[PDB]
RNA sequence: GGUGAUGGCCUACCAAGGCGACGACGGGUAGCCGGCCUGAGAGGGUGACCGGCCACACUGGGACUGAGAUACGGCCCAGACUCC
RNA sequence: UGUAAACCUCUUUCAGCACAGACGAAGCGCAAGUGACGGUAUGUGCAGAAGAAGGACCGGCCAACUACGUGCCAGCAGCCGCGGUAAUACGUAGGGUCCGAGCGUUGUCCGGAAUUACUGGGCGUAAAGAGCUCGUAGGUGGUUUGUCGCGUUGUUCGUGAAAACUCA
RNA sequence: ACGCAUUAAGUACCCCGCCUGGGGAGUACGGCCGCAAGGCUAAAACUCAAAGGAAUUGACGGGGGCCCGCACAAGCGGCGGAGC
């Protein structure tokens, strides 16, 4: 490419695909869930993972995974959602952060408590 | 946040005399624990880590404050490793340790912590003060009746005084004349790997 | 057509070094003459001469090859091509290979090597890096 | 007392009608720590065996380097089959900046302060071969002055000559403290 | 060069063209 | 004619001219800069604090006084909105 | 576990109790007054470890490992991927590494990314040479004499607010 | 790497076209041309963690060349037919 071409046309950059659209410049968002249920991932990973179908306040419906093994979560629950990529599931992008406004911390989890929202043993 | 753990611990881990009178180190140089006999993986990273680990645990400072001193060191016009080491040796407490008034590096840290010195007409409870050339370090007034320090000043036959120190005081008055330089220091691991890590 | 005479010159030198030829003949020019003079001074070529042809004059260059057929010149490449005219303030007289290589600046005083150009302080257009 | 390396261990396998007859390789780079540099590429079923093949190979196939106290003279571009490297001299107090391969090379050679950068074909094999091409391409000022008939004065700068006599006096006094 | 690439190309082109045959009519008589 | 002043800034009149591929005319976004972050370096992102300019004062216009007015805690009018 | 423990001792920072107590003011005023900060900062004396440490990770990338419970499960995961009772990759045990009054996760931006390649890339088969020519605007241009100093290049004044960055 | 190697895929400059992971798609919408067929310019959501180029070993081939085994051909007696 001659410099004349560079001058006359330009160097059109890429754009990196901005992930995590629903949060909209937010680290977290607030959610009121529609359905809370379970669904199975792809053929190798034979299991049954726990998911909700949330209506955030960006006015976008999203499937979002629930870490840990316990939930007080059913319809209408008022929760808080954060970002994180799960390999297993097709288009799942968002996780619920436990210990915020409905999600009770899993019990007897005492290693790795900061992430799962667990108070320290006395 | 000063360190608190056993001096024996890091000693058994990495394998260096830093305390001096560590018979548990002599007895068990291998690392401690359940896999204290177990074997470790080699690399560039492990070595470059172990370097600064030994240094900053010898002298008490933390990783981030060491990095601050590093930023100054490579901000200098000299060369990073050895001028870092000169900076790092310019500390007050390490100077008095090499003068030998104190038994442990912890002990020099504690002495300067508790305000037991009196420098040019100001109390200095600063365990990291930087001492340039021609700094008249007198000691305070109540320094006399510290009993283990009485024994210290009286029979201070431990590790010798280096070249760049001296005492010209009946009151144990220690003075700087020149600054430390690495050809005469002769201390454990040199800081080239440290430079390469912090400028990774 | 042709457009780039200096690059033709340098490429042909590179080619004759590549072939281990001993001499080259080119069409003649005043700029090329200054170039061969400078290269003789710096010690790459042995000696040139200006001969003639049917209608135009001609330069004849005699290269330099080490005793065991060690070429005297590693490589070479032009810098200031037509299109991008590559000028220099004297603050940034580009060195080559720790300074071991040679530049060829054209300046008020004529065609100045990098060192003398720096000593004189002035500078201007570049033609080539050499080593 | 020759330093030896391991910067490549791959598990290759020919295939026979029966199955996979596995195999191992090794790329060893030897150097005394003083400028003497050599490269073997051994291979066998046993990793000791392959590495020892490469060891004797590199013991044969040494190669001399333009070193200075701890840095080379000048920069160079080493292009290989597929790998590219940009060796550039540092100032004393820098470190042996490279990845794994070229770092091992230059630590075998003992260059304590120099730069490089991998620009393509990250595989250590061709990384090393481009590195070695660059090192063969390094040319000494003594040689340059010799070939083009001009002195080291006309042919080389002042800071290098400073460092030359500096490291020379350091090496003389080093020997005088060592043996004498 | 392999041929899987050109096969997939061919497939796309055929299938779109067949669709345009089956909608030859409505596109004409809708795009007014 | 008009202003502190040049000026289609306005007025009646004469010619029909002007701009544009170097992007007019349009749309989308957005306050600008000294700077801040990163980077070997170029360059990219970006405009917290502080400092300097621009614009705004519920919405949309206008004028007054006056050395000097987007006249935020002045006026007038029309809306919208709350109270008596 | 681990020199850790008590327990023989020492100094007691930093907190706490009580008295002393500020520059900021060559100021202002022609009045006896003039400190919100502020009775603090700073001191000086008394008692004594008495009032004080947690967080993430451990297969490699990336320094640090074993046992126990479930065993295609529940579950973890930044990537490879881990799990069908004997898991150093799941939850917990002890243990160890890292950091430290912070520790991890999240969100964006830069770098890495020579991954828009002016510095610094490519087009036979990996993505890439218009189906081939003529040609407008434009870009580029042989040899030599003379000339202008527009570019370019050299110095000096003017300028680049201050704050910034870096050296002392 | 295959391979090009004076008819260069190397050596250097001039000009131009063109590319920036695969798929979606050279598709949709809008437009220009076209009697029609349809051509040109030309995306996005969304999704995969690869798609791909060259060469090696093995196997395979209703590709080939050379060969052996009651493998077939020839000659015999059986199974499958009934009883146990």
């Amino acid at each position: 490419p001659t410099i004349q071409q560079l001058v006359r046309k330009g160097r059109r950059d890429k754009i990196a695909k901005v992930k995590t659209a629903a949060l909209k410049g937010s680290p977290q968002r607030r959610g009121v869930c529609t359905r809370v249920y379970t669904t199975t991932p792809k053929k190798p990973n034979s299991a049954l993972r726990k998911v909700a179908r949330v209506k955030l306040t960006s006015q976008v419906e999203v499937t979002a995974y629930i870490p840990g093994e316990g939930h007080n979560l059913q319809e209408h629950s008022m929760v808080l959602v954060r970002g994180g990529r799960v390999k297993d599931l097709p288009g799942v992008r968002y996780k619920i952060i436990r210990g915020s406004l409905d999600t009770q911390g899993v019990k007897n989890r005492k290693q790795a408590r900061s992430r799962y929202g667990a108070k320290k043993e006395k | 946040a000063r360190y608190t753990g056993p001096a024996t611990r890091k000693s058994r881990r990495l394998g260096v005399d830093l305390v001096g009178g560590d018979q548990s180190f002599e007895k068990r140089p291998y690392p401690p624990g359940q896999h204290g006999r177990a074997r470790i993986k080699e690399s560039e990273y492990r070595q470059q880590l172990q370097e600064k680990q030994k240094a900053r645990f010898s002298y008490g400072v933390m990783e981030k404050q060491f990095r601050r001193y590093y930023e100054e060191a490579n901000r200098q016009p000299g060369k990073t490793g050895d001028n870092l080491l000169r900076i790092l040796e310019s500390r007050l407490d390490n100077v008095v340790y090499r003068a030998g008034l104190a038994r442990t590096r912890r002990m020099a840290r504690q002495l300067v912590s508790h305000g037991h010195f009196l420098v040019n007409g100001v109390k200095v409870d600063i365990p990291s003060y930087r001492v340039s050339q021609y700094d008249i370090i007198d000691v305070k007034e109540k320094s006399l009746n510290t009993l283990p320090f009485q024994i210290a000043r009286e029979t201070a036959g431990e590790r010798p005084i280096p070249s760049w120190l001296q005492v010209v005081g009946e009151r144990q008055r220690i003075l700087v004349h020149q600054l430390p330089e690495r050809a005469q220091i002769d201390v454990p691991l040199t800081e080239q790997l440290i430079v390469e890590l912090y400028s990774k | 057509t042709m457009t780039d005479p200096i690059a033709d010159f340098l490429t042909r030198l590179r080619n004759a070094n590549s072939a281990y030829h001993d001499e080259v003949t080119l069409p003649h020019s005043k700029l090329k003459a200054n170039i061969a003079e400078i290269l003789k001074r710096e010690g790459y070529i042995s000696d040139y001469r200006t001969e003639d042809a049917r209608v135009g004059k001609s330069l004849v260059v005699q290269l330099k090859y080490g005793p065991s057929r060690e070429r005297s010149i590693a490589g070479l490449r032009r810098v200031s091509k037509p299109g991008l005219r590559v000028y220099a303030k004297s603050t940034n007289l580009p060195r080559v290979l720790g300074g071991l290589g040679v530049a060829i600046i054209s300046t008020s005083s004529g065609l100045l090597t990098d060192r003398q150009a720096a000593r004189q302080g002035v500078g201007g257009e570049v033609l080539a890096y050499v080593w | 007392n020759y330093i030896e390396r391991v910067v490549s261990i791959n598990r290759v396998s020919k295939v026979v009608k029966g199955g996979r007859r596995f195999s191992f390789t090794a790329l060893v780079i030897v150097g005394d720590g003083k400028g003497m540099v050599g490269v073997g590429y051994g291979k066998a079923k046993e990793v000791p065996a392959a590495i020892a093949k490469g060891v004797e190979e590199a013991r044969k196939n040494f190669f001399r380097v333009p070193l200075i106290g701890s840095t080379i003279t000048h920069p160079v571009q080493g292009e290989a089959a597929a790998g590219v490297v940009m060796l550039r001299p540092a100032s004393p107090g820098t470190g042996v900046i490279a990845g794994g391969a070229a770092r091992a090379v230059l630590e075998c050679a003992g260059v304590h302060d120099i730069l490089a950068k991998s620009l393509g074909s990250d595989n250590a094999i061709n990384v090393v071969h481009a590195t070695v091409a660059a090192l063969k391409l390094l040319q000494r000022p003594e040689e340059v002055a010799a070939r083009r008939g001009l002195p080291i004065e006309d042919v080389a700068p002042a800071g290098m000559l400073k460092a030359r006599r500096e490291s020379e006096a350091l090496a003389a006094a080093a020997a005088r403290e060592g043996s004498a | 060069g392999s041929v899987i690439k050109k096969r997939r190309k061919r497939m796309s082109k055929k299938k779109h063209r067949k669709l345009l045959r089956r909608t030859r009519v409505q596109r004409r008589k809708l795009g007014k």
